[PDB]
RNA sequence: CGGGGAAACCCAGGUGGAGGCCUGUAGCGAUGCUGACGUGCAAAUCGCUCGUAUGAUUUGGGUAUCGGAGCGAAAGACUCA
RNA sequence: CACGAGUUGUUCGGAAACUGAGCACAACGUUAUAUCGUUUUGUUAGGAAAGUGAAGGUGUGUCGGCGGGACUGGCCAUAACUGAAAAGGGGCAACAGAGAACCUGGGAUUAUAUUCCAAAAAGAAAUUGCAUGUGGGA
RNA sequence: CCCAACUGCAGACCGUACUCAUCACCGCAUCAGGUCCCCAAGCAUAGAAUGCUCUGGUACAUAGAGAAAGGUACACUCAGGGAAGUCGGCAAAAUAGAUGCGUAAGUUCGCAAGAAGCAUUGGCUCUGAGGGCAAACCACAAAUUGCCAACUCAGAACUGCUUACGGCGGGGAAUCCAACUGUAUAAUUAAAACAUAGGUUUGU
RNA sequence: CGGGUAAACGGCGGGAGUAACUAUGACUCUCUUAAGGUAGCCAAAUGCCUCGUCUUCCAAUUAGAGACGCGCAUGAAUGGAUUAAUGAGAUUCCCUCUGUCCCGAGUUACUAUCUAGCGAAACGACAGUCAAGGGAACGGACUUGAAGGGCUAAGCGGGGA
RNA sequence: GCACCGUCUAGGUUUGGGAGUCCCCUGUGGGUACCCAACCGUGCUGUAAACUGAACCAACGGGAUUGCAGUUCCGGAGUCUUGUUUCGAGACAUCUGCCAGAUGGGGAGUUUGGCUG
RNA sequence: CGACGUCGCUUUUUGAUCCUUCGAUGUCGGCUCUUCCUAACCUAGCGCCGCAGAAGACGCUAAGGGUUGGAUUGUUCACC
RNA sequence: AGUGGUAAUGCGAAACACUUGCCAGGUAACAAAUCAAUCCUCCCACGGUGAGCUUUCUUUUCACCAUAAUCCACCUUGGGCCUUUUUACUUCGCGUUGUUCGGAGCGGGGGCUCAAGAUUGAAAAAUGCAGCUCUGUACUGUCAUUUGUGAGUUCUGCGCAUUAAAGCAAAAACCUGGGGUGU
RNA sequence: CAGAGGUGAAAUUCUUAGACCGCACCAAGACGAACUACAGCGAAGGCAUUCUUCAAGGAUACCUUCCUCAAUCAAGAACCAA
RNA sequence: GAUUGAAAAUCCCCA
RNA sequence: CACCAUGUUCAA
């Protein structure tokens, strides 16, 4: 059964640091330790095992991105500007 | 009076770099020939983390353009290198990230990081977490490239100064709360001797200029002069301006009309 | 693993063992008795009691920073009573 | 207090012989004066700090093969003429890090012992360095 | 010249006693202070709590005599009242383990909480439950048959208390201050002071 | 000289009149600042007057709490207000509890006490009974009186300024 | 004025010239399809989306002392140097000394009357 | 009882002074404990009254004896 | 001038030999918690020797019952891998106490290998301990001559391995290969 | 080169340290005029430059399929200008 | 009483 | 497009 109403994974700090911050850092907290899609090898294995260092346990690689998530936004514009301004060339 | 703190960290001492497990400088591979006419293409081996660094670290392999051996250069790692990835560094190689261009190949509104303020220096503009540079114009009759810095500044470098294609890897790391003094601990132990911070108002006067009183308070302006002595430049130094800020956050540093 | 629900989702039992989390040894400290002692066992100690005790934790050796200087989570604290 | 005694190692600890936080000889620079500074972010010094040597040519010895103990193509060691290749001087700093070939038994002491024990070593091993002979190859 | 299994000879230097502490070190000393590491038994018990104990160690720390007043104590008790004492509940008393039930305001929903409160606990003789092991393509009550270890929990009948080792929270209603864990005047001040995460500003 | 800047240092008014009982002053006049304290908060660890005034708490409260605000001298990162959890922090009350007290008593170990052995220090002008008087205005010495046989043990804290 | 120093090229495009598909059985193995000139280009054998191979101590060809091995050189691997290691800046300061001024409790030294119910 | 005046006493208040003490005389209050003073609150007697009685005012001799428990305040003091 | 196996990979008496010319990897070299846990410790049954107690009980109480390195030969548990079957996941299966896993190859059959043990001997009874016999010897003959689905125990399984804006030294020395030498 | 701005009229404001005005540019953030309609699309809120794209949606057409699968709705769900 | 239709209003201690 | 605020209570 449910354990926590709404504190989840932030339940180890009990009543301290404020709800608030409690929040903010819950969402970076919960996408650092999830699992992300892998491109290669299309599972769902690639987790973080250091600051914007992420590895899959399926196919073994590694890969440089994000603190807290797999790939940020901008990581993401910038891959479709490349492969635009390359193509433009 | 005694050296104020800020002073004393000037002598090096106890507020050195905490250097040891620290895997060296991250660098761009030597301009040489190979580099300035054609291309040198490598493998990315392994994606380390480096203490005090946000940024991931790429070790990257090439062979030897004179010798029979192999090269292992450590540059910062652009968001998405992988392990296994192709790294292709010269004049000829192609526009796609993890690449090293000369920033006269790459088009206009790109975006790059680790760049060389000067041709050669191996890398020093655009390198902390999350960061990049964008191409603003070339300028052939000079030679130059301009640039859009992190800071909002814009810069301009020869053109046979050396880009990295993307952005640098770890960013967002400081959209966390910290939320603990121990956190912050293990933050600065990597880094060097600089945490916790005590207020100059909590000191006593002999040791800084914002202390004693029979109340915690700065009795005298806390902006100063450009030219004050060490010792009495503490504060806001050389402030142009004070409070908070509304209505647009302007760039900030030395003003440079060029 | 069950129970509801058209859906979104919700409810219940177990497993699991998180925390500058709590009780409490060693350890590291030092609240009160304004207790003992106060030509003392002792130029700061003793007793009961007390803080904390997985962490910004305690500790050995080595090494680095001093004399208008060193060092200081800041008491003008400490730098061989 | 006086007198006389006791501490036994190829393997235990250290050193020979590792790097660490670091130290600072040389070198260079500075200072009226070195009793000052730099000296590991791969690393001294405007900086010629390698005396080490791959393939070869020349003699000795150890060999395999052919032809008629020796004679020539071929192997390996031994001394000498060159000359590939090696960028970044010499050291210190750990008796709790790295490294390290030995174990029990004992009637063997008044005191030392994985340190002493002698031919039935109480004994059983491990590990170095040079040698001989045997055997297998050159 | 290179190897294998032997074999022959030779394996240098320094340290090595003793101590490591309520007597061998420091504190003027054989000073109730201070001082790093390893080995760590039995019973009770949650146990490196605390009490007692085999092995090892020890009776060494001036003693003898011995109910004066007054003292100190890691010693107690006190009828009736119950903070009237006192600046002040200082000191002392009190609470006490485990198990079941039950638990308010407030709240950052995590807590507050062991909130508060109520009940049970011994001894003895039984009962039930929680297992292991071994065995003769369909389906086959090995859905039974033997043997056996180490413990825990629950439920009964009978029979007790003088409420009886040690060890072990008193609780509640509010105001002020600091968010919190921490740090800190070695030798009169531990706090509301410092730090902290968070927020803002400056230089570049 | 001319601009900018307060999450830089900091600062953030006075007088007079006025509503069909009275009072009060939404309102008005006037002097003046760089701006004249806004949101809040309070006899607050900040209020001189002050033990302010009301309510509550008690048989009785210069204390506590809740209100009021003319605030000597509250007030917004010199941070204002609020705040669950936390605290060897400061404060008030209640239940429980008690030798804190009414009001003292009894018991124990170790002392003190006596002995054997051992054996100091502080201190030490000289000394050491009082009353009054004068006196450097508070005598153990002096004046005049009153006491005083000598030597010892355990206590004690009036004096020996 | 003329001549000398003063020399070559990957690749791209178009102008002239000469001159040698075969074995084994549809399939397999081996091999041939060139040279020079002109213009561009400038030192140029590899990549234009990226997921981890290997590359050294010369093969080979020429000139002298059929094929083969020796001793030499020369190519393979262009040549040259009014010289700068390369790049950036550049006769200014990002430089060196001196003179001069402003600022300057960051710091030093010193002072901070007297009479007085 | 006592205006306008006037004459004194006391050292349980403050002040004035600076004689003693700065090679130091421990500085508030309370607790505890003893003693002294009388300008007498109670207690023993006695006058006087706008003293009927009762309850009281004033005065005299007399300090032998007695003179409390609490709330608030560190308080002396104050108040209940 | 190595060699066998479809493969995982095997084979050592000295041509499977030399490699500091050179190159590339590996060892040295680091890491929580949970759960299993080694050597050893403790406690139970089991049987011998001696000792304690025995008015009365106690088939009892206590002590002891030990096997060092170095070697030889070669059932259990856990991990990695190979081959085979893959019609293995259509309103699935394997497995942990535990947060998993699989056409990028799960499960089943048969194998290869690694890490911990177990066992077999050599060492090694000739040792050690206790008891006991006989004859003045620190004499001398001789007898004793293991079970636990119990409780602890960090050796180990154990890492690309912990909270992490913390991601956890280096080197000597050594090992293996790629090339080449042998040719 | 001497004013500009603004208004009912003015002033706050800018300006010989060159404002306003003129030309061609550069930067940045919004917005998509005229065409724009008693017109279109969308469940409502809403939606207006071009090009390239990704899923939809209504209407129409049918001698396709199918066979009552529907209407409206407490609870519940999603969207919703400023 | 003035005015009004009737009223309002208006006028006649130490430490 | 400067600036136009107010009208005591019932009842004709
Ligand atoms: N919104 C801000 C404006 O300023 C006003 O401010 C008002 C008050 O805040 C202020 O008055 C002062 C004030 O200066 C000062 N800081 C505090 C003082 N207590 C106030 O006093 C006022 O407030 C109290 C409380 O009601 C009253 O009892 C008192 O009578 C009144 N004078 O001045 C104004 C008095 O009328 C109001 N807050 C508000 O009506 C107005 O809109
Ligand atoms: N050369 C002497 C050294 O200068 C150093 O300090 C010097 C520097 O900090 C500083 O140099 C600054 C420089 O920071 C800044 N980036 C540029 C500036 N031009 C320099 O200035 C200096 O150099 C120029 C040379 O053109 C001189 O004209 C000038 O006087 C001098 N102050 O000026 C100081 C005086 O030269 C050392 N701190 C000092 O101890 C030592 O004396
Ligand atoms: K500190
Ligand atoms: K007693
Ligand atoms: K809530
Ligand atoms: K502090
Ligand atoms: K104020
Ligand atoms: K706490
Ligand atoms: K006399
Ligand atoms: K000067
Ligand atoms: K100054
Ligand atoms: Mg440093
Ligand atoms: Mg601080
Ligand atoms: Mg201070
Ligand atoms: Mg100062
Ligand atoms: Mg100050
Ligand atoms: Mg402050
Ligand atoms: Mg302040
Ligand atoms: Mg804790
Ligand atoms: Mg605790
Ligand atoms: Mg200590
Ligand atoms: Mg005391
Ligand atoms: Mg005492
Ligand atoms: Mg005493
Ligand atoms: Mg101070
Ligand atoms: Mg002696
Ligand atoms: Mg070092
Ligand atoms: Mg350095
Ligand atoms: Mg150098
Ligand atoms: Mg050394
Ligand atoms: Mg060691
Ligand atoms: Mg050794
Ligand atoms: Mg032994
Ligand atoms: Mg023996
Ligand atoms: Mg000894
Ligand atoms: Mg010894
Ligand atoms: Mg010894
Ligand atoms: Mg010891
Ligand atoms: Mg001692
Ligand atoms: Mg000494
Ligand atoms: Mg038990
Ligand atoms: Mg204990
Ligand atoms: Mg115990
Ligand atoms: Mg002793
Ligand atoms: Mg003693
Ligand atoms: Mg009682
Ligand atoms: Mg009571
Ligand atoms: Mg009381
Ligand atoms: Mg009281
Ligand atoms: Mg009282
Ligand atoms: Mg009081
Ligand atoms: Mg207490
Ligand atoms: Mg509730
Ligand atoms: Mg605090
Ligand atoms: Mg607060
Ligand atoms: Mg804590
Ligand atoms: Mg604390
Ligand atoms: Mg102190
Ligand atoms: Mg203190
Ligand atoms: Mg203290
Ligand atoms: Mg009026
Ligand atoms: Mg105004
Ligand atoms: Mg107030
Ligand atoms: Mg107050
Ligand atoms: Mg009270
Ligand atoms: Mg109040
Ligand atoms: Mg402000
Ligand atoms: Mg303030
Ligand atoms: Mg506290
Ligand atoms: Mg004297
Ligand atoms: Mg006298
Ligand atoms: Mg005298
Ligand atoms: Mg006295
Ligand atoms: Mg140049
Ligand atoms: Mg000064
Ligand atoms: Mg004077
Ligand atoms: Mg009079
Ligand atoms: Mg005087
Ligand atoms: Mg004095
Ligand atoms: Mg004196
Ligand atoms: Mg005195
Ligand atoms: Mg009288
Ligand atoms: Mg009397
Ligand atoms: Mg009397
Ligand atoms: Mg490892
Ligand atoms: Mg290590
Ligand atoms: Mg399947
Ligand atoms: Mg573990
Ligand atoms: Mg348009
Ligand atoms: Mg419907
Ligand atoms: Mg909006
Ligand atoms: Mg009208
Ligand atoms: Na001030
Ligand atoms: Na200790
Ligand atoms: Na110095
Ligand atoms: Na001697
Ligand atoms: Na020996
Ligand atoms: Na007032
Ligand atoms: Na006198
Ligand atoms: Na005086
Ligand atoms: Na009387
Ligand atoms: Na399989
Ligand atoms: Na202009
Ligand atoms: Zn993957």
């Amino acid at each position: 059964a449910k354990r926590t109403v709404k504190m989840g994974v932030m339940g180890r700090y009990g009543t301290r640091y404020g709800a608030n911050p409690r929040k903010r850092a819950k969402k970076l907290e919960v996408s650092q330790h999830a699992k992300h899609f892998c491109s290669f090898c299309g599972k769902f294995a690639f987790r973080r095992k250091a600051v914007g260092i992420w590895r899959c346990d399926g196919c073994s690689k590694t890969v440089a991105g994000g603190a807290y998530t797999l790939s940020t936004p901008n990581n993401s514009t910038v891959r479709s500007t490349v492969r635009r301004l390359r193509e433009l060339a | 009076g005694k050296t104020v703190l800020s002073c004393r960290k000037g002598n090096g001492s106890v507020y050195q770099v905490h250097g040891h497990k620290r895997l060296g400088p991250a660098k761009l591979r030597i301009l040489d020939y190979a580099e300035r006419h054609g291309y040198m293409r490598g493998v990315v081996k392994s994606i380390e983390h480096e203490a005090g660094r946000g940024a991931a670290l790429a070790r990257v392999e090439f062979r030897h353009p004179y010798k029979f051996r192999r090269v292992k250069e450590l540059m910062v790692a652009p968001e998405g290198m992988f392990t296994g990835q192709s790294v292709f560094c010269g004049q000829k190689a192609p526009l796609a990230i993890g690449n090293v261009l000369p920033l006269g190949q790459i088009t206009e509104g790109c975006i790059v990081c680790n760049v060389e303020a000067k041709p050669g220096d191996r890398g020093t503009l655009a390198r902390a977490s999350g960061d990049y540079c964008i191409i603003i114009s070339h300028n052939h009759e000079t030679g130059r490239t301009r640039l859009k810095l992190p800071s909002g500044q814009k810069k301009s470098v020869p053109s046979t100064s050396r880009a990295m294609i993307g952005i640098i890897s770890g960013g967002g790391r400081i959209e966390k709360p910290v939320l603990k003094a121990g956190n912050s601990f293990y933050r600065f132990r990597g880094k060097r001797n600089c945490w916790p911070k005590v207020r100059g108002v909590a000191r006593n006067p002999v040791e800084h200029p914002h202390g004693g009183g029979n109340h915690q308070h700065i009795g005298h302006p806390s902006t100063v002069s450009r030219h004050s002595p060490p010792g009495q430049k503490v504060g806001l130094i050389a402030a142009r301006r004070t409070g908070r800020i509304r209505g647009g956050k302007a760039v900030k540093g030395a003003w440079h009309p060029e």
